[PDB]
C-alpha cells in the first residue's frame, strides 16, 4: 500500500479504476453382436 | 513376502498403477515427460525441470512433451525410470518400491531387451521383492470373467489379436501391427495440416490427440461418406480459437482399417481378427468368433464395434455367428485384469523372486515369462 | 548426538489475537478481519520485520552442513 | 565490499534510483543534461555547465536541454556518465561508486554494444563492485506479485510486450516498437503548430510534455470526437499565457495506438501486445489475456485501460476473458521491482565480479543477460 | 486449341512465368504487391496507384511491400489475382489468358483450399482452357533429365524434400517444413535490430533481404564460429551508407539447420532430407543417398553444400555412398522442367480441360493431381 509513499511522487494515479476487465458470463455400449444362420 | 502387490499398467501413451485388488486404476496418467523450453528468468519459477502427470499437463505449454515407449518399446530408459520413479512418488502411490511386488503389463511380441532391461531396472534400481511381466490380452479376458475368446486391443502405439484359450494364450496366432492410437493422431495431424490448420508443436500434439477423442467418429460405408459433404463442425481450442473439420474426422480413423494411407503394407483391424482366428485349430473358430472381447483406447471411436462387425462378416465364412463384445472398462481392461491376477493366491508361486533373479538372471524371467 | 538446535517462529500477537477470535466462533481467518488495520504501515511494518527475521531463522538451518 | 545495492532504473525518460530495500525510489529526477545559453557576466552568478534534476527544473528557461539517452539507446557517453555522477553524488546519495552492487535496468533487445559500454562505464569510471543488468518486464512482476503476465510497458522511448509464464519468458514472443511519450510529445508540438502555437526551444519542449501529462486523454473510439470537433478547454502556461487546444489532447496520444500518424508503418500498441500472446504457445493463451500488467508512465493517460481493453477485445477470440492489471505505481513498478530483487540473495549469484569482467569482458555480460 | 502452353513457376518470394520451350524464364520478378505510402500530390505522377513487377521494385521506397503468399499459402487472393493478371500484361506475356494452357506449381503437402481456389481462379476469371497444376520436384527431375533421385529445395517459403525413384513419387515419403529463406531475412533483422542497424519499414525489409543474398556464409563447424568472434565485415547500403554486420552474417541462416534458433520445434534442411529418405523402403536408400538434386533459392549460402554433407554424413549410416548434384541455374530449375513438360505430347492428357472444371469442380483437380 504505503499511501503517503505514494504521497511523495508525483505519478501516482489516484480515483482511476485500478483493474480494467472484460464482462463475465454465468464410452460405448457392448455386446454389438450379429448372429447367422 | 510384501506388502502387496502393485499392478502398474504400462501404455505407450498412458500409464495406469494401483495395488491389486482395487477396483479401478485410481493413477491413470500419460506416459510422457515434459521438460520446460524456454528461459528460466524470473526468480521463483516452477522448479525443477522434468515434469511428469497432473503438473506436466497443467503448464502444457512450456513444456516440449516427448514419449520415452513407442510401440510399446521403450526409446528411453532414463525418462522411464523418472516415470515409474513418478508413479513411487508422493503424488501418486507414497509408497516405497521394497515392499511391493509388480505385475507388468506388456506387449506381445516384443523384444528380450523389453523385459531384460525392465526387469534391471525394476530389481536393481527399485528393488522390488518380485517382479512378473505378463500379456495384456490375457489379463483383459480375466477382467471380463470369461476365459476362451480372442482379444483385439489398440491402445496407444501397438495393437494386436491374441487367441486365449482358457488362459493358453496361443503363440502361434497373435498377430501383431503397429498402428495404433498415437500414429492415428498423427496421420490426423497431417490432415488438419491439409486442411489448413498447423499443429506441429511438441505440445500441440497432444491438442490433436484432443481434437482426435472428441471429433472423430468411424463412418460405416468407407467410401459412400467420402463422396459427400459432411456437416463440418468446429472445435474450440484450448485457445479459444475455431477450428471446422470436416472430412478429416472420418478418414482420420480409418487408418486403423486401410494403412495404405499411411503407406504400409501392413494389414486393417479386421485383418488382424480374422488372420488371428484363421491362423488356429479349425475347432476353435466357431469359438473364437463368438466371442470377441474389445480394449485399449483406440476402441473408443464412434462406430468402431459396428464397423468391425461388418468387416469380419465380410472376412468370415458365411453362417457362423459373430459376437463382438465390448466393455465399459476397455481403458482399464488390463489393469482390472491385473487386479484380478495378482489378487490371487497362486501369484505368490507365479512371480520371480529377487534372490531367483539375483541367481539365475534375465533367463530366469524367460524361463518363468508365463 | 549432535542435535540441531530448533527455531519456533514468532508471529505477531494481535494476529493471534484476531485469530483466536476467529476460532471462539465457527469461522476461518482472512484478511478481510483486520478491517482497517491492514492500512497501518505501522502495522504492516512490524510484520516485515518479522518475516525478515523468520527468513533469518530458517537460513540458520538451511544453510547447515557438516 | 558490498551493503544495500543501487537500483537504477535507467530509463530514456526519467533515471529513477536508489538503495535496494527501499519501498520507494528516493531520487526520480528527469534524464537530461541542462547547459546554459546565456553568457554569465554578473559575479555569483550559478556555478557550473552542468545541470542535472531539481537544478535543471527550476532555472530551465535558462537551459538547453539534451537527452543523452534516445529510444533506450544511448547517444552521448558523457551525459550519462555525468548522471550517473549525480546520482552518486552529495545532493542525491553521497556514496562512493565501490562499495554498492549496481541494478541497472534496461529495455529489451537493445543492442549488445549498450550493454558493453554500460558495464565498461560501471567498471572503468566508477569501479562497481557488482553489476547486473535485468529486463524492464521481469521487474514489474516482481513489484506486483504476479509470476504469469504479459508486461506491457510504455516507457517514454520504448515500449514494448514480454509474455512470462511462471517465471519464465518466452523470448521469440517480445515484440518491440520504438514509438512511446517522446514521440507523443512531439507530435503534440506538431499539432500545436497546426493550432498555431510553436515551440522550437529545448526548454520549451518540456511544456509540451506537461501539456501532454495534464490536459491529453485517449477517447474510446477514434471518430465519435474526431468529426464532432469539440470544446477548446484551456490551459495555461507557466509565464501566464494561455493555450486552447481541442483536437489535440486526444488526436497527439492515438499516435501509440497508430503510428501510421506519424508516417511509420508499425504496430500500435494494442497490436504489440496481441501479437506477443499471439506469438507464444497455443495453451498459454488465456493465461496471458487474463495477465496483463501496464507499465511505464505512458499508460496514465486518461481512458487509457478501457482503450487498450476493447482494442485486446476486438483482437482476442470471443468471449475470451481479458484482465489488465493496472497498477498505481506504474512509473515506479519497475524500480520497486528492483529494490526486490536486488534485496534477494540469489541476487549475490546473479550478479557479475570485477575480476569477472577482467578475465571475460562483455561476453560475461552477454552470459548473464538472463 | 491447344498453343504454346503458360508455364507459371509460383514462388513465394519470387514468381516465375515463361512460354514452354524457352531454355530460360524470360519474365521473372518478385512476387509481392507494392502500393504507395506517401500521398500524392503533383498531377501527372505514377498512376495505378498498385504496383507490381520492376515499377515495384525501382521505386521500393515510395511504396508499402505486402506479401500475398506466405509459406507456399496464398494468404491474400485478390493480390494473387492481380499479380497473374500482370503476368497476362503488356509487360510481361502481352497474350490472352485464354489461348494458352496454363501449368502451374505449387509446393507438396499444401492445403487443398489453395489449389480449389488457384483452379477457381484459373477457371473463372482466367478463362483458361486447360489447367494442370503439379509439383516441383518432378520438374526439377525434367528438368535434369533424370528420373531417380532425391529433390530437396529451400524456397522462399517451402523448404521441402520429395524422393522419386524412376518416376514413382512417394507421398508419404514426403518431409516439408516452412522454415525457409523469408525467415531467414526475418531472423537476420532480428540480429541486425540486435547489433544497432533497425531495419523496420516493409520497403526497408527488402534491404536485409539484398544483405542475406549477398552477405552471408554457412560455417561448416557451428558452434565453433557460433561461439567465436567475428571480423566484422564492411556492407554499403543504398543509402550509400556503410554497415558493420559481424558476427550475425552466420549465425543468420543456421536457423535453416537448426529452428531452435527461433524457437520452433522441428528439424534442420539435413534432417529433412534424412528422414524423408528413411521413410522409404529399405532397398532403395543407397540410390537415394547417391542421388541428391539440389533446387530452390535458399540453397545457394556459401558454404553450404559442406554442411549438408556434414550432417547427412553424421545422419547416414557409415560406409553408404552420399552424392549432391544440383543444376547451374538453380533459381530456374523447376521453370524449365515445367517448359519440358509442358513441351510434350502427353501433356495433352495430362491437364484437365475447361469442361472437365464445369462437369466436377474441385472434385476433378483433386483427381487429376494425382
Ligand atoms: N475417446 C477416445 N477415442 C479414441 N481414442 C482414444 C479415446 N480416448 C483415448 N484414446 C486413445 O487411446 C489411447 C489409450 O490406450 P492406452 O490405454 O494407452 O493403451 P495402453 O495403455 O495399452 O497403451 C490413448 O493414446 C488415446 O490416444
Ligand atoms: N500523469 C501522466 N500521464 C501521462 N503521461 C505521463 C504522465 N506522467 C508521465 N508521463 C509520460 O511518461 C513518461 C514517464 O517516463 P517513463 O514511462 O518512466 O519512461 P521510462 O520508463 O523510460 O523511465 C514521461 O516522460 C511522460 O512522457
Ligand atoms: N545468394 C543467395 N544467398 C542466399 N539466399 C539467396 C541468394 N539468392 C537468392 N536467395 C534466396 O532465394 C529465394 C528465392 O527462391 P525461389 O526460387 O523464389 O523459391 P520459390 O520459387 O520456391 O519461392 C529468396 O528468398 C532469397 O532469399
Amino acid at each position: 500500500m504505503a499511501d503517503p509513499k505514494y504521497a511523495d511522487l508525483p505519478g501516482i494515479a489516484r480515483n482511476e479504476p485500478d483493474v480494467y476487465e472484460t464482462s463475465d458470463l454465468p464410452l460405448t455400449s457392448t455386446s454389438v453382436e450379429h448372429i447367422i444362420v | 513376502i510384501a506388502n502387496q502387490p502393485v499392478v502398474i499398467d504400462n501404455g505407450s501413451g498412458v500409464i495406469k498403477a494401483g495395488f491389486a485388488g482395487d477396483q479401478i486404476p485410481k493413477y491413470c496418467f500419460p506416459n510422457y515427460v515434459g521438460r520446460p523450453k524456454h528461459v528460466r528468468v524470473m526468480a521463483g519459477a516452477l522448479e525443477g525441470d522434468i515434469f511428469i502427470g497432473p503438473k506436466a499437463e497443467e503448464h502444457r505449454g512450456l513444456l516440449s512433451i516427448r514419449y520415452p515407449m513407442e510401440h510399446g518399446i521403450v526409446k528411453d530408459w532414463n525418462d522411464m525410470e523418472r516415470i515409474w520413479q513418478y508413479v513411487y512418488s508422493k503424488d501418486q502411490l507414497q509408497t516405497f518400491s521394497e515392499e511391493h511386488p509388480v505385475l507388468l503389463t506388456e506387449a506381445p511380441l516384443n523384444p528380450r531387451k523389453n523385459r531384460e532391461r525392465a526387469a534391471e531396472v525394476f530389481f536393481e534400481t527399485f528393488n522390488v521383492p518380485a517382479l512378473f511381466i505378463s500379456m495384456q490380452a490375457v489379463l483383459s479376458l480375466y477382467a471380463t470373467g470369461r476365459t476362451t475368446g480372442v482379444v483385439l486391443d489398440s491402445g496407444d502405439g501397438v495393437t494386436h489379436a491374441v487367441p486365449i484359450y482358457e488362459g493358453f494364450a496361443m503363440p502361434h496366432s497373435i498377430m501383431r501391427i503397429d498402428i495404433a492410437g498415437r500414429d492415428v493422431s498423427r496421420f490426423l495431424r497431417l490432415y488438419l495440416r491439409k486442411e489448413g490448420y498447423d499443429f506441429h508443436s511438441s505440445s500441440e500434439f497432444e491438442i490433436v490427440k484432443a481434437i482426435k477423442e472428441r471429433a472423430c467418429y468411424l463412418s460405416i460405408n468407407p467410401q459412400k461418406d467420402e463422396t459427400l459433404e459432411t456437416e463440418k463442425a468446429q472445435y474450440y481450442l484450448p485457445d479459444g480459437s475455431t477450428i471446422e473439420i470436416g472430412p478429416s474426422r472420418f478418414r482420420a480413423p480409418e487408418l486403423l482399417f486401410r494403412p495404405d494411407l499411411i503407406g504400409e503394407e501392413s494389414e486393417g483391424i479386421h485383418e488382424v481378427l480374422v488372420f488371428a482366428i484363421q491362423k488356429s485349430d479349425m475347432d476353435l473358430r466357431r469359438t473364437l468368433f463368438s466371442n470377441i472381447v474389445l480394449s485399449g483406447g483406440s476402441t473408443l471411436f464412434k462406430g468402431f464395434g459396428d464397423r468391425l462387425l461388418s468387416e469380419v462378416k465380410k472376412l468370415a465364412p458365411k453362417d457362423v455367428k459373430i459376437r463382438i463384445s465390448a466393455p465399459q472398462e476397455r481403458l482399464y481392461s488390463t489393469w482390472i485384469g491385473g487386479s484380478i491376477l495378482a489378487s490371487l493366491d497362486t501369484f505368490k508361486k507365479m512371480w520371480v523372486s529377487k534372490k531367483e533373479y539375483e541367481e539365475d538372471g534375465a533367463r530366469s524371467i524367460h524361463r518363468k515369462t508365463f | 548426538n549432535i542435535e540441531i538446535p530448533e527455531i519456533s517462529l514468532p508471529i505477531h500477537p494481535m494476529i493471534t489475537n484476531v485469530a483466536k477470535q476467529c476460532y471462539e466462533r465457527g469461522e476461518k481467518p482472512k484478511v478481510t478481519d483486520f478491517g482497517d488495520k491492514v492500512e497501518d504501515p505501522t502495522f504492516l511494518n512490524q510484520l516485515q520485520s518479522g518475516v525478515n527475521r523468520w527468513i533469518r531463522e530458517i537460513q540458520k538451518v538451511t544453510k547447515l552442513d557438516r
